[PDB]
């Protein structure tokens, strides 16, 4: 169902957007905290 | 200095904002459904 | 160091939001009681079990939302997902109204784990336990509404909606259909209700009126620290004043503030045990001697005859649309009516 | 006073928060949009569109009467 | 359903014609009925005489009979009795006296034509059309 | 000039409160407000004009200033249709041009003037102390509100006149000729009980007893001015009074409040300064109305409407008052007091009479009941008509409605303030506003109760 | 020394026992008043005929009413607004017929209301305290004028005005819901978090002050004998109860700060009681609640149903069926 698609989608772009503004700082997060 | 930016405050804050935001889009979007 | 003591020490953290042992009831419940809530409210009609529309999505407001309750037809059957009415299936599930169930199980769930709640961060911190005391009024409240009332009814549809103007419903039903103004277990809860809001206020406006003037400053409120040992109003000031308006005034600080909790949980306590009766159609519906009376003499007319007379109005006028599944076919000509209206 | 968690004046008057939520509030508000206006909230949810409330042979409140078979009394039903 | 043609197809005159509305048709209509009529035609009522509403066992039951478009529209230019003996110009706000009815000196004949329109569909949108006041 | 809570005591939720003893500065907030007065009078006539339909009635479409200028004979007619649209226009213009101006001026005065005028000007500069100062303040406030009122009388009796409802031939705008300069009819409408057929000041019925008022108050406030301008306060007034700016204050709260209450039952009773056929009928004009819209009906189909008896045993249509005036029946019993020129036709001198009513009953008096029955002033908050069990379709509340719920709920609050500022006005007069001092706690040396 | 200034002295002595002050002066002859002629009326008075259609409402327990159904009856609906004493009777008998009891106590209770409100002034001006005690009671002092002056006016009648009984008060309510759809109104929804906040909160605070109270006494005795009247120190610890409070839901929900959370326990409830007053006084005019019925329609223009529709039926249940004998228009105009 392409309404399934460009309902999930704009989560995705949000989330990919959070993931390459925040991955260097989470991933010292989880490093720090084993 | 240096605070974790990752928290049980930060799921606290989405799992409640993050749907909530969501639902708001859907109502705004009700509001220009014709009958 | 065990697992059980190391998720003991997890669990009650000094962090933003407190979790405890109590909150792996509380926040998933409480969070499905209100993203059900939520999701109902925006999306989900009452079309098949109600005949009405109660989203959002079919164009109602935040006051003709509601979760409403399922259709007469399953009974008191739980009505889970899985069950055997809606199969699986989670567009039948919401259309029957499961979510009715779904929001009120979870939100009993969630009563439970934020009174444990209560009473784990009392014992945390060190102090007697009397807010979750004070809380057992409004589970008292819910268990009594939510969950006995529909249990002693036919089905989970007479339950109360999830909803503004559905409890409003709920509200009107129980004036025309079981006279709940006249029940006396109604009344204590009002006059409970009543006095708690009477205490708050004079409680309120007697502190900030008998305030010692402990600042410099035209605003009252920076007069005050927390770790302070002295009392910042005059109750020696405070009695006399009240003694001498009212004719009584507290003079025991401890007895004025276990009254303050005592009101409205009495009155909680007592409005549930009046929906206990009710749930089983024991009302204080009817005073029998003024209507033996009035059946034998024309000219009797109190104001509880005149109440007598406005739950049946009410009760021919709605029943057909209330109850949809009865069928009530009720002709103009049997409408109970005054004249001219 | 501080539990541990950064105060939220301080996360919020940030150009990297900002820069990540001028994007995520915004998209999440389209998503909630494409849900309502691509019609997948009724297929979802059951709700009837303006024009499914009644139907060429059903002009009468569907009001569900079977206790166990609702799945072939909502499809009769329409 | 759809706000259909056979919903939007009521009776012309009195020698079977028909006429269907258009949607636009239709919503001027109820526009021009929320505007002028509801006053006193709430939900089909009439609120100083409702022995005379709105109905179509009403519109049906006067002389001559008012459940067509051109019926309704003669009786928005002369208003009269409903058995159409009496004169109801000054009486019933009209288009031929907009000395008295200043409400209605704007509409023109395709407005009364909609509204008639209107006042033919909503019968059978509302089951609660034309009964007593309180109903 | 203390702008933060450490310089003035007053936290910011009470900071206009720092502006007691700062008199330009408190000038200037005031010319700024007055400002926003003649602002909305001016925006709010500009969309009132705007949404007007001038064929339609006024009461229908939502407006309260237009029926304010249509009542001063500015645009209107006979029955009050509206010949031109172009004075309220002018009256919307005047008021947004004027309250540009008083804007640029408040914000003068509050952020550039002198913080205080008593180190500019003796005349300006004000002490709240200072008796002979504010009592002069108050004696031109005096002469400015009596020349208001005189140019209300100016209007009706020398510039076209006002819309009398009450005139012969029907409501029109009238020049009043003769106003009542009798004292005997005008101050005893102040004697006059706030009751039932008496309704106090509420019950003034035609224009020039409101003419002959409106002179009379012109010359009280314009001899009072005089009077507070050439006269210190006694020795009664400054023993009774609180002289203090809070004081003040609330005495003028206690005044508005007062003054609030008087308006909302002003535009909910009264039908001659404020005419049915702008603001609609009353609540009374139209039970009355309803009462006689089914009389009419009931007559045409050949009932005996004086002699039919209704189910209780009163007459259906018609009955006697309380003192035996022949009023209408139902419960419209309630408000036989009502007056209205739709129905002083049909009036008598006993009440209303039979052969008027067999034999004089107009089309118009039928079109204005019908109309005035079915804009009663009844209507939900979202402004949906009629009763309240009625369907939407019905777009109309009243603005007797509107004015009167509006102006209840400003006077009640308003009586709020005056309560909240006399009582701290007496507290800070007398020293304790800020709490009981603990050394001398008053209570800790008076005697026990018992 | 002058007998003006002995009695001035007396009158606003803080050694009275019950202060009287000049507010009492007017309060104590007005609330004697209507207190006498409200037992006696309660007790004794004939039947009225409040709809003025010679429909006589036993309303006393001498005429066959109990606690529950008994009131002063309101004054007939013939009187409407006029002023009715005593002495504007032919007789007794039938001024108590038409009403006059329930004029009098209600004028009379209203004056002494708004003079205990001044005479909370009063004393807490001679006490040396802060004055606005009297604002928190004049919410209900405004709910009290609501229903018994404010609507009668509006309405047109003292007919109107909220029986001087507990069945008497229900009808009220009753017919209110009918004709203004109180619960719809936001006024009264106002009114209504203002009294369950009020209780609520005043559960709260009474129920964190008792969990925090500090140990001054051994388990057998009640612990209210911890406090002693006029102690100069705290009775409990206000650090632990924020702590806990500031624990079960977060530390930034929870006041620390004493007077600021006495000034919220004071504003809610009185706010919301303002609000409602408000309502009721709106209302008065026929400024009615929302009026969402067949608010939703379809595409083809039937009307699908809400909550609000169903309370709309159950209105219209409670509409046609009130003073069934006193219309006889087709609309209920006021
Ligand atoms: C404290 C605070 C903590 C809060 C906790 C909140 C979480 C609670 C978790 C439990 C929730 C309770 C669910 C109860 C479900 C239920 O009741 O479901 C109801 C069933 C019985 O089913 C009902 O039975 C009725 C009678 O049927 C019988 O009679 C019919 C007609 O003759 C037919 O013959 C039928 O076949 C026959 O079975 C009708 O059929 C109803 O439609 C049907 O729903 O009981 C049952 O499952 C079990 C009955 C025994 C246990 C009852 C426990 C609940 C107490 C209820 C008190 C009841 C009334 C008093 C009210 C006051
Ligand atoms: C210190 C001060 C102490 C003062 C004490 C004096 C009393 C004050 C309270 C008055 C109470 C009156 C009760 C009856 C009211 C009434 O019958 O009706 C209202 C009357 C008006 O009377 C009506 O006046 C009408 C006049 O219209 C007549 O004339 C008109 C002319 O256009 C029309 O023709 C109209 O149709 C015709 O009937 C009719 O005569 C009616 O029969 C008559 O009832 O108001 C009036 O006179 C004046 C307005 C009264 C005050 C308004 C209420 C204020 C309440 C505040 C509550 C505060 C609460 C705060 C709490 C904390
Ligand atoms: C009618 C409303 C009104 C008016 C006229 C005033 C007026 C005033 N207030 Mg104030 N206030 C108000 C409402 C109002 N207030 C409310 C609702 C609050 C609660 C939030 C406050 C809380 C408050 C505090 C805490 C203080 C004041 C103070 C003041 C005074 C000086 C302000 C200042 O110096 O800083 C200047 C502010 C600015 C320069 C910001 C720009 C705002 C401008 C003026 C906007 C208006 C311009 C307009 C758009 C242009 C139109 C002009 C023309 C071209 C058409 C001033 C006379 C101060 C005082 O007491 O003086 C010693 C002060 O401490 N007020
Ligand atoms: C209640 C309103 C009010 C009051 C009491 C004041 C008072 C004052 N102003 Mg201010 N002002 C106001 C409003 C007010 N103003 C408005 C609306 C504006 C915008 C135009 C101004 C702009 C303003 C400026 C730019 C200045 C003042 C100044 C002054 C001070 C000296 C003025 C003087 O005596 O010279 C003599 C007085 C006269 C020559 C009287 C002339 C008559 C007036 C101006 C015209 C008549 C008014 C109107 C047409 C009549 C009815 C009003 C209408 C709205 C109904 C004084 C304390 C001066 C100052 O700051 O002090 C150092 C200063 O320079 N004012
Ligand atoms: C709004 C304009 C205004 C203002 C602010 C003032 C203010 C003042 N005047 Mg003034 N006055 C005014 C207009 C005004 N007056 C006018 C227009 C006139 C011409 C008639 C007068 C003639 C006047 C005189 C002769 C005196 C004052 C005095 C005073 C001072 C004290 C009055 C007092 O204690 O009140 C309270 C009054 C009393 C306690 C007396 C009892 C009055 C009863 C309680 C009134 C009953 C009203 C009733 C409740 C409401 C029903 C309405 C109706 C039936 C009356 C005060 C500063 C006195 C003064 O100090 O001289 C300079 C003084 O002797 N005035
Ligand atoms: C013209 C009349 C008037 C004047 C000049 C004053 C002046 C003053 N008052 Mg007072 N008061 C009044 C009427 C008046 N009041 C009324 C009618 C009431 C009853 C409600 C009060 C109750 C009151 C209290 C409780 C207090 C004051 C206080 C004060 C002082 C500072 C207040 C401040 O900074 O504003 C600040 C403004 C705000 C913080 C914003 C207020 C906005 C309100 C809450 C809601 C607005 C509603 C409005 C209708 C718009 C609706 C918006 C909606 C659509 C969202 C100041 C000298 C304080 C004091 O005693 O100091 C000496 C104080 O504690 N007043
Ligand atoms: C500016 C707002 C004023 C509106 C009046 C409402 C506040 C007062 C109500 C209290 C009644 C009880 C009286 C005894 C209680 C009592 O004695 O209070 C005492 C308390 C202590 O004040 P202080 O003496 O320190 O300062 C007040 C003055 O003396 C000088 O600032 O007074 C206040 O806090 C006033 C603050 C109000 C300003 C902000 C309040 C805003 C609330 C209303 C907002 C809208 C609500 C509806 C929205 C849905
Ligand atoms: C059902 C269900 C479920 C669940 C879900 C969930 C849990 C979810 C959710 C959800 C959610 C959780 C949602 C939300 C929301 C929201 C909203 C819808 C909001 C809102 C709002 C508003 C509108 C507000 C406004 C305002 C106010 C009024 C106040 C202040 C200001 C403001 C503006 C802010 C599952 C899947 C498991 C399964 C199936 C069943
Ligand atoms: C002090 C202060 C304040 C206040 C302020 C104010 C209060 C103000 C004001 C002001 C004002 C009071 C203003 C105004 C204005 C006006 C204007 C600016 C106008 C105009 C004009 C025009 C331009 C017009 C035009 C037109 C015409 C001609 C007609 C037609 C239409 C039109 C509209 C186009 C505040 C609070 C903020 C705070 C801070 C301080
Ligand atoms: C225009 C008009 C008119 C006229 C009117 C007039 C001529 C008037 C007036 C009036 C006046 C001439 C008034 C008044 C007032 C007064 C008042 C309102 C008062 C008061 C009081 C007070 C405020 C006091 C207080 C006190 C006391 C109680 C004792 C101790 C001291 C003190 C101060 C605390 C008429 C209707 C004919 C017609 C229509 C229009
Ligand atoms: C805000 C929360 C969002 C709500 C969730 C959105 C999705 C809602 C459900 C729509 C998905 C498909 O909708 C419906 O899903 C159910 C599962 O419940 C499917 O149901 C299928 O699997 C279930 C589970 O075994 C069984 O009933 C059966 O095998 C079959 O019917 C239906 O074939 C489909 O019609
Ligand atoms: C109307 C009121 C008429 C005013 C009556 C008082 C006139 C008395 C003149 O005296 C004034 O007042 C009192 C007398 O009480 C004196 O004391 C003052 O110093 C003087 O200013
Ligand atoms: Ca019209
Ligand atoms: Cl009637
Ligand atoms: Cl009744
Ligand atoms: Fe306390």
């Amino acid at each position: 169902d392409w309404r399934v698609i460009v309902v999930v989608s704009p989560l995705l772009i949000a989330a990919t957007w959070a993931a390459i503004n925040i991955g260097a700082a989470a991933i010292r997060q989880l490093q720090d905290v084993l | 200095v240096t605070y974790p930016i990752f928290t049980v405050r930060w799921l606290a804050v989405h799992t409640l904002a993050v749907p909530s935001v969501f639902f708001v889009g859907a109502i705004a979007a009700m509001q220009f459904i014709q009958r | 160091r065990g697992w059980f003591d190391v998720l003991d020490d997890w669990l009650k953290r000094d962090r933003f939001v407190f979790i405890g042992w109590s909150g792996l009831l509380l926040f998933p419940c409480a969070f499905m009681a209100l993203g059900g809530w939520l999701t109902g409210t925006t999306f989900v009609t009452s079309w098949y079990t109600h005949g009405l529309a109660s989203s959002y999505l079919e164009g109602a407001n935040f006051l003709t939302v509601a979760v409403s309750s399922p259709a007469d037809a399953f009974g008191h059957s739980l009505l889970f997902l899985w069950g055997p009415e809606a199969q699986g299936n989670l567009t039948r599930w919401f259309q029957i109204g499961g979510l009715w169930p779904f929001v009120a199980l979870h939100g009993a769930f969630g009563l439970i784990g934020f009174m444990l709640r209560q009473f784990e961060i009392s014992r945390l911190v060190g102090i007697r336990p009397y807010n979750a005391i004070a809380f057992s009024g409004p589970i008292a409240v819910f268990v009594s509404v939510f969950l006995m009332y529909p249990l002693g009814q036919s089905s989970w549809f007479f339950a109360p909606s999830f909803g503004v103007a559905g409890i409003f419903r709920f509200i009107l039903f129980l004036q025309g259909f079981h006279n709940w103004t006249l029940n006396p277990f109604h009344m204590m809860g009002v006059a409970g209700i009543l006095g708690g809001a009477l205490l708050c206020a004079i409680h309120g406006a007697t502190v900030e009126n008998t305030l010692f003037e402990d600042g410099e400053d035209s605003n009252t409120f920076r007069a005050f620290e927390p770790t302070q040992a002295e009392e910042t109003y005059s109750m020696v000031t405070a009695n006399r004043f009240w003694s001498q308006i009212f004719g009584i005034a507290f003079s025991n600080k401890r007895w004025l503030h276990f009254f303050m909790l005592f009101v409205p949980v009495t009155g909680l306590w007592m409005s549930s045990v009046g929906i206990v009766g009710l749930a089983l159609n024991l009302r204080a519906y009817d005073f029998v001697s003024q209507e033996l009376r009035a059946a034998e003499d024309p000219e009797f007319e109190t104001f509880y005859t005149k109440n007598i007379l406005l739950n049946e109005g009410m009760r021919a006028w709605m029943a057909p649309q209330d109850q949809p599944h009865e069928n009530f076919i009720f002709p103009e000509e049997v409408l109970p009516r005054g004249n001219a209206l | 006073g501080t539990t541990g968690e950064r105060p939220f004046s301080d996360i919020v008057t940030s150009i990297r928060y900002w820069v990540i939520h001028s994007i995520t509030i915004p998209m999440l508000f389209i998503a909630g949009w494409l849900f309502v206006s691509t019609g997948l909230a009724y297929d979802a949810f059951g709700t009837p569109r303006p024009d499914e409330y009644f139907t060429q042979t059903r002009q009468e409140l569907p009001i569900l009467q079977e206790r166990y078979d609702i799945n072939q009394e909502i499809q009769e039903f329409n | 359903v759809e706000l259909t043609e056979s919903t939007r197809t009521i009776p012309l005159d009195e020698a079977g014609g028909t006429t269907t509305l258009t949607a636009r048709q239709f919503t001027n209509g109820q526009k021009i009925f929320v505007d002028t009529c509801t006053q006193c035609h709430l939900q089909g009522k009439t609120k100083t005489n409702n022995n005379v509403s709105l109905g179509l066992a009403d519109l049906a039951g006067a002389e001559p009979r008012r459940d067509n478009v051109l019926a309704l529209v003669e009786f928005l230019k002369n208003p009269k009795s409903y058995d159409g003996e009496d004169d109801y110009s000054e009486l019933h706000p009209n288009i031929s006296r907009p000395d008295i009815y200043p409400e209605m000196r704007n509409y023109t004949e395709d407005d009364i034509f909609d509204v008639a329109g209107y006042t033919l569909i909503a019968p059978k949108l509302d089951e609660r059309w034309g009964g007593t006041i309180y109903f | 000039g203390g702008r933060d809570l450490p310089s003035t005591g007053f936290a910011w939720w009470s900071g206009n409160a720092r502006l007691i003893n700062l008199s330009g500065k408190l000038l200037g907030a005031h010319v700024a407000h007055a400002g926003l007065i003649v602002f909305w009078a001016g925006a709010m006539t500009l969309f009132e004009v705007a949404h007007f339909i001038p064929e339609k009635p006024m009461y229908e479409q939502g407006l309260i200033l237009l029926p304010h200028i249509a009542t001063l004979g500015w645009g209107v007619g006979p029955a009050g249709e509206v010949t031109d649209i172009f004075p309220f226009f002018v009256v919307g213009v005047l008021h947004l041009i004027s309250s540009a101006v008083l804007g640029l001026g408040g914000i003068y005065h509050a952020l550039r003037g002198p913080e205080v005028l008593e180190e500019y000007s003796s005349f300006f500069g004000y002490d709240w102390k200072d008796k002979n100062q504010m009592t002069n303040i108050i004696g031109y406030h005096l002469i400015l509100l009596g020349c208001g009122a005189l140019l209300l009388v100016f209007k009706a009796m020398f510039f076209g006149g006002v819309y009398d409802t009450w005139a012969p031939g029907g409501g029109d705008v009238r020049v009043i000729t003769n106003p009542t300069l009798n004292p005997a009819i005008i101050f005893g409408y102040l004697l006059k009980a706030p009751f039932g057929g008496e309704g106090w000041i509420i019950s003034v019925n035609n224009m020039e007893d409101i003419i002959g008022g409106h002179i009379w108050i012109g010359l009280i406030c314009i001899s009072g001015g005089i009077w507070h301008i050439l006269t210190k306060p006694f020795g009664w007034a400054r023993r009774a009074l609180i002289w203090s700016g809070e004081a003040y204050l609330s005495y003028s709260l206690g005044a508005l409040s007062l003054m609030g209450f008087i308006a909302s039952v002003f535009v909910w009773f009264n039908n001659t300064a404020y005419p049915s056929e702008f603001y609609g009928p009353t609540g009374m004009e139209a039970s009355q109305s309803q009462a006689f819209t089914f009389l009419v009906r009931d007559q045409r189909l050949g009932a005996n409407i004086a002699s039919a008896q209704g189910p209780t045993g009163l007459g259906k249509y018609l009955m006697r008052s309380p003192s035996g005036e022949i009023i209408f029946g139902g419960e419209t019993m309630r408000f036989w007091d009502f007056r209205g020129p739709w129905l002083e036709p049909l009036r008598g001198p006993n009440g209303l009479d039979l052969d008027k009513l067999r034999n004089d009953i107009q089309p118009w008096q039928v079109r204005r009941a019908a109309e005035y029955m079915t804009h009663a002033p009844l209507g939900s908050l979202n402004s949906v008509g009629g009763v309240i069990t009625d369907v939407n379709s019905f777009n109309y509340v009243s603005p007797r409605a509107w004015l009167a719920t509006s102006h209840f709920v400003l006077g009640f609050f308003f009586l709020v303030g005056h309560l909240w500022h006399a009582g701290r006005a007496r507290a800070a007069a007398a020293g304790f506003e800020k709490g009981i001092d603990r050394e001398t706690e008053p209570t800790l040396f008076m005697p026990d109760l018992d | 020394a002058s007998l003006w200034e002995q009695f001035c002295q007396w009158v606003t002595s803080t050694n009275n026992r019950i202060y009287v002050g000049w507010f009492g002066t007017l309060m104590i002859p007005t609330l004697l008043t209507a207190t006498t002629c409200f037992i006696i009326a309660f007790i004794a008075a004939p039947p009225v005929d409040i709809d003025g259609i010679r429909e006589p409402v036993a309303g006393s327990l001498l005429y066959g009413n109990n606690i529950i159904s008994g009131a002063v009856v309101p004054s007939s609906n013939a009187i409407g607004l006029h002023f009715y004493p005593i002495w504007e009777a032919a007789s007794l008998d039938e001024w108590l017929y038409n009403g006059g009891p329930y004029q009098l106590v209600v004028f009379h209770f209203l004056i002494g209301i708004f003079c205990y409100m001044g005479r909370q002034w009063e004393l807490s001006y001679r006490l040396g305290m802060r004055p606005w005690i009297c604002v928190a009671y004049s919410a209900p002092v405004s709910a009290a004028t609501a229903v018994f002056l404010i609507y009668p006016i509006g309405q047109g009648s003292f007919s109107e005005g909220m029986p001087l009984g507990i069945s008497g008060t229900f009808n009220f309510m009753i017919v209110f819901q009918a004709e203004h759809n109180i619960l719809m109104h936001p006024f009264h929804m106002l009114g209504v978090a203002g009294v369950f906040g009020g209780s609520l909160f005043s559960a709260m605070h009474g129920s964190l002050v008792t969990s925090s109270l500090v140990r001054e006494t051994t388990e057998v005795e009640s612990q209210n004998y911890g406090y002693k009247f006029g102690q100069e120190e705290e009775t409990y610890n206000i650090v632990a109860a924020h702590g806990y409070f500031g624990r079960l839901i977060f530390q930034y929900a929870s006041f620390n700060n004493s007077r600021s959370l006495h000034f919220f326990l004071g504003a809610w409830p009185v706010i919301g009681i303002w609000f409602t007053a408000m309502g009721v006084s709106t209302m008065a005019f026929n400024l009615n609640g929302f009026n969402f019925n067949q608010s939703i329609l379809d595409s083809q223009g039937r009307v699908i149903g809400t909550w609000a529709d169903v309370l709309n039926r159950a209105n219209i249940g409670f509409e046609v069926m009130h003073e069934r004998n006193a219309h006889n228009f087709p609309l209920d105009l006021a």
